[PDB]
């Protein structure tokens, strides 16, 4: 398993206020059933992406999905543990904070996971019962597919 | 006065070895080559070579300083593959690239001559 | 009034503290009147100390320049010691005064 | 005036404000090029940010690697607006202003005399404040 | 882990230029090549001058300069000869080097242009490239310039002396298709010789899957070496000097080991 | 002072171009039609001939030291 996040987002915006970055584009997103907010951080020209576009995302704490670590780091002789290699574009990076809506006695009924790919950030916002697993300062792995 | 003569870029005086061995304590399977009296002419085709074998996972090559003539090469490779195999292979390779290269070129030069 | 917010350790609530610190020091700090007592003198002093920097500083200037980073340091022991701040601590507030 | 004298001046300043951006995407070739020029790296090259379809590292998760052991600084760029802090995108930093350093990583941010300069809180100087002597020698060493 | 099999087309081929592309190679090995091309192509230039009598306006060491960045038609007894500090013999010898003599003396009023042509060489094989004339000084009436020279061995490195071509063009993706620059206006930068793509367009769309090949080449010789013997005489050097790399790394291992 | 051999950019023999550059120049060509009839098309090269200024042959005017 190992598992953190799954759904098909659906891409509402691409340059809300304007482009800063030639190579790096923001998608605003937002998801289908879970009602999950999105904002995300894709390269373009390796990874083209328009508007309205049906995607689906997957928040992973290992890349094998057999349940063991990957103690982070980059071998391209990692084929025998049979990494998932189902997604088009795959990102890595780790969660560096996570908002909430708790106010001292009540509970938190809506989370905000910010995750940095080395430089790239999303934004995931939704109730906390599908998002609590997400831990700061913990490897992520982000995995992508459009969808027909 | 101090400029050095020119045969400090190629020619070696006594002392001083060629290519010099040294293991990296680092990581396993780690090795780096020093290489006395030559620049980026042989370091950069050592690096791009090295990295077409799927054996390598680390290669490369800096200058310490220009001034200095002096390369070192750190090459990483897979279990079981010693890192001197992997620069032995390349610089092979590199042999029959440039052999190949050169019959290619030395036909199309007499095929270009009244042909 | 945001003075008294931010630090008073209001422990009247019994909710916040079930989140912010353990369930176990919880009822400790509840019970014993001794930990109340001491956390009121705490405050007590603390509002004293704001007293003397208000007549030290004038014109509300916070700038202040001071040995070591106190808050830095203590986002390094976050850093170091995996601090999570969504869930509750284990450190009892008589140990930290 | 308890701040750095030494900074980061000059090409090196402008090719880290230039390196530090979010489109600089670096292929495996030039990452281990950049690499052997680190003289602190523990010798393992790090999960590249991308490793679909093609793997590629980014300026920042490289320049964390030079930050020397864990280093926790925030600073802010020039060109970064104070509407930001105001309003949404708070730490999303559209504009990617701002700078985050956690636990010695660069996590976003781009870096510019406000961070690397000679200033007070700057990164380099906490380097200084919290490593030490030899160790910020060796970090000015390696950006450069 | 093995060679990719490069392949040769020469478009233009003249006696003093050559363009030619190699396709199916690293960017390091055509970057190589032409590093080469410059530097470490054995050449026949003029290194030790001595100088008898020098009546001209130009120092002596003015005319040294000038002369050792004669070139020296070196096609083909560059390989025959040997580097003077490898031969045994000391000083120099028929078989390390050339001996030049120039002997001119002005007697004419007008002005009289000391050219390459002046030089006379021992053997027949080198001439300073003249089949106008290179100038070396002008004199006028009542001076006089005589001295001798020997011809040594060398490459780029040493000295630009030994430099054996012109301008050496390089080029690869003409059409900017792998972005390894970006035009900040693509419209207003002028399309390469080598473009393969319409006017209307500025450049090729982006390849993500696209590496660095079918290097473009131009080397323009300095008539010292014909322009195909330029590329020769690189390859050559850089397979020779690979091969000593190697040489030295067996031994080293073997040692090691 | 006197044309320099091998234009300094990249070495191309423009020693030997000083006297027919100044005979284009004197009976028809431009400069630019000279440098171009030369074979001078690198600009590099073309800087070569056409800043250069041939003091030769004000040293020349002055008697030798030995007759
Ligand atoms: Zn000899
Ligand atoms: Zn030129």
């Amino acid at each position: 398993a190992g598992i953190l996040f799954e759904d098909i987002f659906d891409v509402k915006d691409i340059d809300p206020e304007g482009k800063k970055f030639d190579r790096v584009s923001r998608l605003h997103c937002e998801s289908e059933s879970f009602k999950m907010d999105l904002i995300l951080d894709v390269n373009i020209q390796i990874y083209p992406v328009d508007l309205g576009d049906k995607f689906r995302l997957v928040i992973a704490s290992t890349l094998y999905e057999d349940g063991t670590l990957d103690d982070g780091e980059y071998n391209p002789t990692d084929d025998r543990p049979s990494r998932a290699d189902q997604f088009e574009y795959v990102m890595y990076g780790k969660v560096y904070r996570i908002e909430g809506d708790e106010t001292s006695t009540e509970a938190a009924t809506r989370l905000s996971a910010y995750v940095s790919y080395g430089g790239l950030l999303m934004r995931l916002q939704g109730d906390a019962n599908n998002l609590h697993g997400f831990e700061v300062d913990s490897r992520v792995y982000l995995l992508m597919k459009k969808l027909a | 006065m101090n400029a050095p003569p020119a045969f400090e870029s190629f020619l070696l005086f006594e002392g001083e070895k060629k290519i010099t061995i040294n293991k990296d304590t680092k990581v396993p399977n780690a090795c780096l080559f020093t290489i006395n009296k030559e620049d980026h002419t042989l370091g950069n085709i050592i690096k791009s070579q090295l990295l077409k074998d799927p054996q390598v996972l680390f290669a490369g090559y800096k200058v310490p300083h220009p001034l200095e003539h002096k390369i070192i090469i750190r090459v990483q490779t897979t279990p079981d593959y010693s890192p001197q195999e992997a620069f032995t292979n390349a610089i092979t390779d590199l042999i029959s690239e440039l052999s190949l290269l050169e019959e290619r070129f030395r036909v199309a030069i007499k095929d270009k001559q009244e042909g | 009034k945001a003075f008294e917010k931010k630090f008073r350790f209001d422990y009247t609530n019994e909710r916040a503290l079930r989140r912010t610190l353990q369930e176990d020091l919880v009822k400790d700090v509840l019970s014993n009147a001794h930990i109340q007592n001491e956390l009121e003198r705490e405050f007590e002093r603390m509002r004293e100390d704001r007293e003397v920097l208000r007549v030290i500083f004038p014109t509300g200037d916070s700038k202040v320049v001071l040995p070591c980073n106190l808050l830095r340091m203590i986002w390094n022991a976050q850093k170091i010691f995996h601090i999570n701040p969504r869930l509750p601590s284990d450190l009892h507030p008589i140990k930290v005064v | 005036s308890n701040r750095p004298v030494m900074g980061i001046v000059q090409d090196t300043l402008t090719a880290v404000r230039k390196f530090t951006k979010r489109d600089v995407f670096l292929e495996r070739g030039e990452v281990m090029n950049l690499l052997m020029f680190l003289s602190t790296w523990d010798g393992k090259v790090p999960q590249p940010a991308i490793l679909k379809p093609r793997p590629l590292w980014t300026g920042k998760q490289i320049f964390s690697l030079i930050i020397p052991g864990h280093i926790n600084c925030i600073r802010t760029h020039s060109t970064h607006p104070d509407d930001e802090d105001s309003g949404p995108y708070k730490h999303i930093s559209p504009g990617d202003t701002k700078v985050v350093v956690e636990n010695g990583e660069l996590i976003m941010g781009i870096l510019c005399k406000k961070s690397l300069g000679t200033s007070a809180g700057s990164l380099v100087h906490i380097s200084y404040l919290e490593m030490g002597h030899d160790i910020t020698r060796l970090f000015y060493s390696n950006i450069q | 882990p093995y060679a990719n099999q490069p392949t040769v087309r020469i478009t233009e081929l003249t006696d003093e230029n050559v363009k030619f592309i190699i396709e199916n190679t690293d960017l390091a090995v055509a970057n190589s090549i032409r590093r080469v091309f410059i530097a470490e192509v054995p050449i026949i230039a003029i290194d030790w001058v001595q100088i008898d009598a020098n009546s001209s306006v130009l120092h002596d060491e003015f005319i040294a300069h000038r002369l050792g960045l004669i070139p020296l038609i070196s096609d083909d007894i560059v390989d025959k000869l040997q580097y003077s500090r490898d031969c045994t013999c000391e000083e120099f010898c028929p078989e390390c080097s050339v001996e030049f003599t120039l002997d001119v003396r002005c007697n004419e009023d007008q002005t009289r242009h000391v050219t390459s042509r002046d030089l006379i060489s021992n053997s027949p094989r080198v001439i300073p490239v003249t089949s106008d004339d290179i100038l070396i000084v002008k004199l006028r009436k009542g001076q006089e310039l005589r001295l001798r020279a020997y011809a040594k061995k060398g490459f780029g490195k040493e000295h630009a002396k030994w430099n054996p071509t012109a301008g050496v063009a390089f080029e690869y993706d003409p059409d900017n298709a792998l972005r390894h620059t970006v035009y900040p206006k693509p419209e207003e930068w002028p399309k390469s010789e080598y473009s393969e793509l319409d006017e209307d367009e500025s450049q090729a769309p982006y390849d993500p899957n696209g590496k660095p090949e079918r290097f473009y080449y131009n080397v323009e010789s300095c008539g010292s070496l014909r322009p195909e013997t330029i590329v020769l005489s690189a390859l050559s050097g850089l397979k020779k000097k690979l091969s000593d790399l190697q040489t030295q790394l067996s031994h080293e291992i073997q040692s090691d080991v | 002072m006197i044309i320099p051999v091998r234009c300094f950019t990249c070495g191309k023999i423009v020693g030997n171009k000083w006297e027919a550059y100044l005979g284009l120049l004197q009976a028809e060509y431009t400069e630019g039609d000279a440098l171009d009839a030369l074979g001078l098309k690198r600009y590099c090269c073309r800087r070569m001939l056409l800043a250069h200024v041939d003091l030769i042959e004000k040293l020349l005017n002055y008697a030798p030291l030995e007759k």
